[PDB]
């Protein structure tokens, strides 16, 4: 019944976030399958203007069959709507709702011995704001938009003056969607912070809080400072579009580059908001399956605090070619490089935790080991891009796309999967079949690497971002990258099968702690699933 | 003229360099690439060794240590030293890149939806540049027999589709070219990979870049800030020629 959706218990809200994030993730991954169908070969074969003259549903199915070039009039607007929709959904309505709204709401109270969040009704409201935002985002795809078509083709960061000139009101719906998503995140951050400070179990000193709870705590602070700034930036877009202001229009003395500073002041913290809870999950998972306590618990906490703080003074590395002076360019490059030192401490301490342990290679551990390797690949190309002298070549190329998919879709997403296989028994009372989790991992490991490692080559050869079509010479590595994305998609449908199998007919969980003694936090002292009313 | 600044089938490296700045970038990137490949291989071999050496069937009683201070001091200082070495080589390169020398040739570039306008203020020359295959040339941004014919007549082949433009920005070899970039409607971005230059074309702002081309040939770039529906269809052609071939081109534009 709809008694799930009006629940105010942190465990039920966590599950609603997880499922909703998973469903929206499926939609956005489907967009990328269509994207990679069109990028599989030079020339435009799918995104034809001819498909617009038919109806919405009829034109949809025509869009999925290739046409010869001579019968296909390229429709760059549909490309730009797809990639904009894909990025908005991921950055606002998929991975943070799953890690922070999902695992954070479920397990952070359990980890600190709290019975619930401080404001359970605020928590339930935060979930509905997330669903309201998600619905406006999706609605904008079907609203009148740029170039007399539907949808907004302006990229997920909505740069003006393109975003303030785009016709229709699709862009206004997208801005409202981002407002609702930030509201949802701010309410969650308030709940996490109040609960963390005020409702720890007696004896749970701050230097005894588990690392996941720490990561949610630090993440909640980043949200409180970053998201109000974003609300400002995008409200100024709304008033330039609709209420005659000129913040970003040079005719009226505005500056489009001013928007970039405000937006990226949120924009870089956003990615550390994404990844910090994944860091927390990796620490719990690696400690459990190495059968060894986490190496350097206190450096782990401080490194997350250092990363969170530095994440607020590096934003202009997204603007090296936007007209930054040489002095700003040199500062932001040097501030950005510092982030590698705390992050390296965590990477080395995760290996140190494995070192001398007794290692069990079960599915959650596979995801965490993949995280270590693949996040490192993404993080070192982030350091490359931090060199403004080299970012001159790579900016707005697929080398950037390769970078952020390794840290996000082979990093943060591996943390999401590590968490799901780690905790599905604890949340549901049913266990996943081990062989299928391993097969999911290896299919995703091979496919995601085939998808994104060749995009380094495309970037080095100069392929720009946000292109419906590309010169003939980029064909080989675009082809390999599309095959990898199709395999990755197969691996994700299989995963949805594995989850459906687990929840309907998975082996019954009988133990409170079905792993081992080194899963030593409070949720493993409760039943699977924990009782309806905790502590 | 040789087609030099272009992507090549199956390429994994940079486009060929044709400026000293591009040469610097190739070297700095190769230097950093060896370092980050060393770091990544190192991290990966550690994980694979630890999984092999400490697998539960091979090490059955886990250790319990959570500190090692010589190692933590090492693995904090060595990254800091690696990064300072990178910064020491890369800040000069950045400084050479962004300090604008004195121009031998000055070109003012304006980005439009969806084409580029060029003005040579010393020469009172101005023209617009459209993709061969764009509506301006009769196409609709796709390959066709007509588009292939236009590419051949302009001195290219069907392989240069989406890169070749109807007009080119012509500059003399071994001269300092200063380009002033702005946007007319939305933000665009002007770039030539073979020169190692890229600068956003922002409405209301005039920004500068420089290059000195070290050999003659043809070099392509593509617009590099999503600007709307034909973002993929407004490229850049630069022809670097001899001093007098350049003068010849100038004279052909002079109105008597
Ligand atoms: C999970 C999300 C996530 C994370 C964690 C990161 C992490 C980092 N990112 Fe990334 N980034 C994005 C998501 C993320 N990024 C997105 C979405 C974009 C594009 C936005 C857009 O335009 O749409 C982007 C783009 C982006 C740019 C702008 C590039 C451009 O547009 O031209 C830059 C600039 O430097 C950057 C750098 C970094 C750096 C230095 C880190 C560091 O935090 C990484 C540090 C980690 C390591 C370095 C590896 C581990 C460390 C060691 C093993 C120690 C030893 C290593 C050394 C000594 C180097 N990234
Ligand atoms: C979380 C962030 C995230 C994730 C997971 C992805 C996933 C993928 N993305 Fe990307 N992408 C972005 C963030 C992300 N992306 C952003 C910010 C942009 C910029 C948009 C812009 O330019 O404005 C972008 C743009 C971008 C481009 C460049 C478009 C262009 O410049 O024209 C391409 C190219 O192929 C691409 C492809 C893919 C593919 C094939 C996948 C995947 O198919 C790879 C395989 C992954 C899976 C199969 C499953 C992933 C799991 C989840 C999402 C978890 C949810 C599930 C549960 C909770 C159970 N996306
Ligand atoms: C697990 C589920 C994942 C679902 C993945 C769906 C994969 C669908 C593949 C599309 O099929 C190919 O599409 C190409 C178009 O990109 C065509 O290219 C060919 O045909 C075109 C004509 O339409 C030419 O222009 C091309 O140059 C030529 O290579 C090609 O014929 C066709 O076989
Ligand atoms: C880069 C990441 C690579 C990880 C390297 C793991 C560190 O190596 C171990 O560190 C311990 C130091 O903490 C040593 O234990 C030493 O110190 C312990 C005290 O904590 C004693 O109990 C042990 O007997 C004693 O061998 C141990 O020898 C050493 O192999
Ligand atoms: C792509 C998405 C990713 C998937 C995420 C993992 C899924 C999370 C677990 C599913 O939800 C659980 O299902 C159980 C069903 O057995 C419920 O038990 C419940 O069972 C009874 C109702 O079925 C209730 O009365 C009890 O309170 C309760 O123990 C439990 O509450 C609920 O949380
Ligand atoms: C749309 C995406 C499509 C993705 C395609 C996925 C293909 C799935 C392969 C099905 O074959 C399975 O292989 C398992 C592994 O071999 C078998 O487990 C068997 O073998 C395991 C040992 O590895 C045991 O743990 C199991 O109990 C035992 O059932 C299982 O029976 C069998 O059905
Ligand atoms: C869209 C793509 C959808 C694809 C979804 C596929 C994912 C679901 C995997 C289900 O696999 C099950 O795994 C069990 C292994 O865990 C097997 O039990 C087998 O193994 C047990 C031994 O471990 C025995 O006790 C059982 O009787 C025996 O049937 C069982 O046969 C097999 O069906
Ligand atoms: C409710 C809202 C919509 C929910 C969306 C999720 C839909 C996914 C349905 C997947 O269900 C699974 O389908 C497989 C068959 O297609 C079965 O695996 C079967 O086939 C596999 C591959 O052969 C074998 O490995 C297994 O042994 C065998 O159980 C599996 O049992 C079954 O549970
Ligand atoms: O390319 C070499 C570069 O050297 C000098 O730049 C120095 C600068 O003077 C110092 O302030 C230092 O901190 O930064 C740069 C390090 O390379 C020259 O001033 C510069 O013109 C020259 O290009
Ligand atoms: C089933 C809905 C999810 C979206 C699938 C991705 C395909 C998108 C096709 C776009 C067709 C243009 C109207
Ligand atoms: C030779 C005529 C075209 C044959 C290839 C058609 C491929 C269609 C794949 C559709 C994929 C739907 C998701
Ligand atoms: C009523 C116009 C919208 C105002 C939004 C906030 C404007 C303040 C700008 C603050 C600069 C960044 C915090
Ligand atoms: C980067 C992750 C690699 C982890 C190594 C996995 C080795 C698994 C060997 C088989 C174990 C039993 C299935
Ligand atoms: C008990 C057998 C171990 C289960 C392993 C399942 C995955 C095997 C490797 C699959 C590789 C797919 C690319
Ligand atoms: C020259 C036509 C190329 C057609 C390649 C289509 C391959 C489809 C791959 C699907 C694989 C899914 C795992
Ligand atoms: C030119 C490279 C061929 C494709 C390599 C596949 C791996
Ligand atoms: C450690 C990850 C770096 C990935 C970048 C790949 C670069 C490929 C270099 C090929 C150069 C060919 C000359
Ligand atoms: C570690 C850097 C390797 C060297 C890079 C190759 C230089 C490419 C351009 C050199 C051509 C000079 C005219
Ligand atoms: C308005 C003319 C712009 C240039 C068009 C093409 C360039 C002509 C070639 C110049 C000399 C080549 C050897
Ligand atoms: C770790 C800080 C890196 C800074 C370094 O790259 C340069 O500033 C040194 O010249
Ligand atoms: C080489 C011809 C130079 C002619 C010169 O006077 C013109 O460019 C001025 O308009
Ligand atoms: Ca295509
Ligand atoms: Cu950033
Ligand atoms: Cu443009
Ligand atoms: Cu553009
Ligand atoms: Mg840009
Ligand atoms: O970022």
């Amino acid at each position: 019944f709809t008694r799930w959706f009006m629940s105010t218990n942190h465990k039920d809200i966590g599950v609603l976030y997880l499922f909703t994030g998973g469903l929206v993730g499926l939609i956005s991954v489907a967009f990328t399958v269509y994207m990679r169908m069109e990028l599989m070969a030079p020339g435009v074969q799918f995104m034809c203007a001819e498909h617009l003259e038919s109806g919405l549903v009829k034109g949809f199915f025509q869009s999925l069959w290739p046409s010869a070039v001579e019968n296909c009039t390229p429709n760059g607007h549909l490309w730009n709507v797809m990639i904009t929709g894909h990025g908005i959904l991921m950055m606002f309505f998929v991975v943070i709702p799953a890690l922070f709204g999902g695992f954070g709401n479920y397990f952070m109270p359990l980890h600190i011995g709290a019975p619930d969040m401080a404001f359970p009704r605020m928590n339930n409201l935060s979930y509905w704001l997330y669903v309201a935002g998600t619905s406006l985002a999706v609605a904008s795809l079907f609203a009148p938009g740029g170039n007399g078509q539907l949808g907004s083709g302006i990229g997920w960061v909505l740069y003006p003056p393109l975003s303030t000139s785009e016709s229709g009101y699709s862009t206004d719906l997208a801005i409202f969607a981002v407002h609702l998503s930030g509201a949802s995140s701010i309410l969650g951050a308030i709940n996490m912070i109040t609960t963390f400070l005020n409702m720890r179990a007696p004896g749970m000193t701050m230097h005894k809080v588990p690392l996941f709870a720490w990561s949610i705590f630090v993440t909640a602070w980043l949200i409180l400072l970053a998201l109000p700034v974003l609300a400002g930036a995008i409200t100024m877009l709304l008033t330039d579009r609709n209420f005659g202001t000129t913040f970003f229009q040079p005719s009226g003395g505005g500056d489009p580059v001013l928007y970039q500073h405000i937006l990226w002041f949120f924009g870089h913290p956003e990615v550390y908001i994404i990844v910090l809870p994944a860091f927390g999950i990796v620490s719990h998972v690696i400690a459990t399956f190495a059968k060894k306590p986490i190496f350097g618990y206190l450096p782990m906490v401080y490194a997350m605090v250092a990363i969170g703080v530095l994440g607020f003074v590096v934003w202009a590395h997204h603007m090296y070619t936007a007209g930054l002076s040489l002095t700003q360019q040199s500062y932001f490059m040097m501030a950005t490089m510092v982030i590698a030192v705390p992050t390296g401490i965590k990477i080395f301490s995760w290996i140190a935790t494995m070192w001398g342990g007794s290692i069990e290679l079960k599915t959650p551990m596979l995801w965490a080991l993949g995280f270590l390797f693949l996040f490192t690949v993404g993080g070192v190309t982030g350091i490359v891009l931090s060199q403004a002298s080299v970012d001159r070549y790579y900016h707005d190329t697929y080398y950037v796309v390769a970078h952020f998919h390794y840290v996000m879709s082979l990093g943060a997403v591996f943390g999401i999967f590590a968490g799901i296989y780690f905790w599905i028994g604890k949340m549901s009372g049913r266990q996943y079949p081990e062989w299928a989790g391993k097969l999911h991992f290896w299919m995703m490991f091979v496919g995601a690497n085939l998808t994104f490692f060749p995009q380094h080559f495309l970037g080095r050869q100069g392929m720009p971002r946000r292109y419906i079509d590309y010169p003939e010479a980029f064909a080989t590595w675009n082809f390999v990258s599309s095959l990898g994305a199709f395999l990755s998609f197969a691996s994700f449908l299989f995963f949805l099968g594995v989850i459906f199998y687990t929840l309907t007919r998975g082996a019954r969980v009988t133990a409170n702690n079905y792993w081992n003694e080194h899963a030593d936090t409070l949720e493993w002292t409760l039943t699977s699933p924990p009782p309806e009313h905790t502590f | 003229l040789e087609i030099i600044g272009r992507p090549q089938p199956g390429g994994t490296g940079f486009q060929p360099s044709a400026s000293p700045v591009a040469t610097q970038i190739h070297w700095l990137d190769g230097f950093i690439l060896v370092i980050i490949a060393a770091i990544t291989i190192f991290v990966t071999l550690l994980i694979l060794y630890a999984v092999w050496r400490f697998h539960e069937k091979r090490n059955k009683v886990p250790a319990r240590f959570t500190h090692n201070s010589p190692l933590e001091i090492a693995w904090t200082i060595v990254p800091i030293v690696i990064l300072v070495a990178i910064g020491a080589f890369s800040l000069p390169v950045l400084f050479n890149q962004q300090e604008i020398p004195e121009a031998d040739v000055t070109v003012k570039v304006t980005g439009y939806q969806w084409y580029w306008g060029y003005e040579y203020p010393d020469e009172e020359i101005s023209f617009e540049s459209y993709m061969i295959g764009s509506p301006a040339t009769g196409g609709d941004n796709r390959m066709s027999p007509e588009v292939e014919q236009q590419l051949i007549e302009a001195g290219y082949s069907r392989d240069e589709f989406l890169l070749a433009t109807d007009t080119a920005m012509v500059v003399p070899v071994n001269k300092t070219v200063v380009v002033q970039v702005t946007g007319a409607d939305v933000i665009h971005s002007w770039t030539v990979p073979a020169f190692g230059v890229k600068q956003d074309a922002v409405p209301g702002r005039l920004a500068q870049l420089w290059f000195r081309a070290e050999r003659e040939g043809i070099f392509f770039g593509q617009c590099s800030e999503l600007c709307g529906i034909s973002h993929a269809y407004m490229p850049i052609t630069v022809k670097v020629v001899s001093e007098e071939a350049y003068a010849a081109w100038l004279e052909q534009h002079h109105h008597h």
